[PDB]
């Protein structure tokens, strides 16, 4: 794999494909 | 943290896989 | 606003947009 | 849980806000 | 809800999870 | 080109893209 | 309408531009 | 207009509500 | 068609759309 | 990671997203 | 190919790096 | 190339089209 430059939604999609069924928490700051 | 991470630098599947439940 | 199905990528899409800020948690598990 | 409520069934973006932090 | 900063194609998504069946019309300047 | 089933946010992200600056107008009731 | 002619049906990039402004 | 309010600013859910049909 | 401004994951959304069952290469440099 | 059904515009997303520079080919034909 | 392995089965993350020049 | 081009500046749906398999 190759590291990510990911911003807005396209990180939630990507943390979507890694978590699988586990599902994920999305926490940004502030 | 993670969000701030990915967006303003880079950040690897690896570190993403940290945020699954 | 309305109801429709919202499944995959496209329910973590929008609680995204729903959310923002606030962050969420994905558990299709429950 | 989320997929019953909103993939399975359907759902409001008012219920989506259920699973905000 | 959250404010949001939409662009692209980005704001067509937001329209379409807004609006559901009763679609939308996207109208750009220019 | 070609020809596929594009349904949801697919058709509209479609639209956006084919039509862009000219806008488009999405309504699934016809 | 575009439901029938590009989701339910097929249709070309062309027949989508028929949905432009 | 919205499409450029969105980008440049910020906008709200309710605003894109007006541009339902 | 409109020209088109595509970066990141839009790009191969785009070439998705424009390709159909044909399929495509992604190719960036370097 | 995990393993899901990967389809469509979805599948090329993760593709984009594991090869990245790297590039990569998406021939549903085989 | 990728369509049998990825949406008609399923696939890992892994696998899909086959489709990667 | 193609990549760079559709990001830094503009290309058409012809352009992309070389792309395809
Ligand atoms: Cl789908
Ligand atoms: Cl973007
Ligand atoms: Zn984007
Ligand atoms: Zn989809």
């Amino acid at each position: 794999f190759v590291n990510q430059h990911l911003c807005g939604s396209h990180l939630v999609e990507a943390l979507y494909l890694v978590c699988g069924e586990r599902g994920f928490f999305y926490t940004p700051k502030t | 943290g993670i969000v701030e991470q990915c967006c303003t630098s880079i950040c690897s599947l690896y570190q993403l896989e940290n945020y699954c439940n």
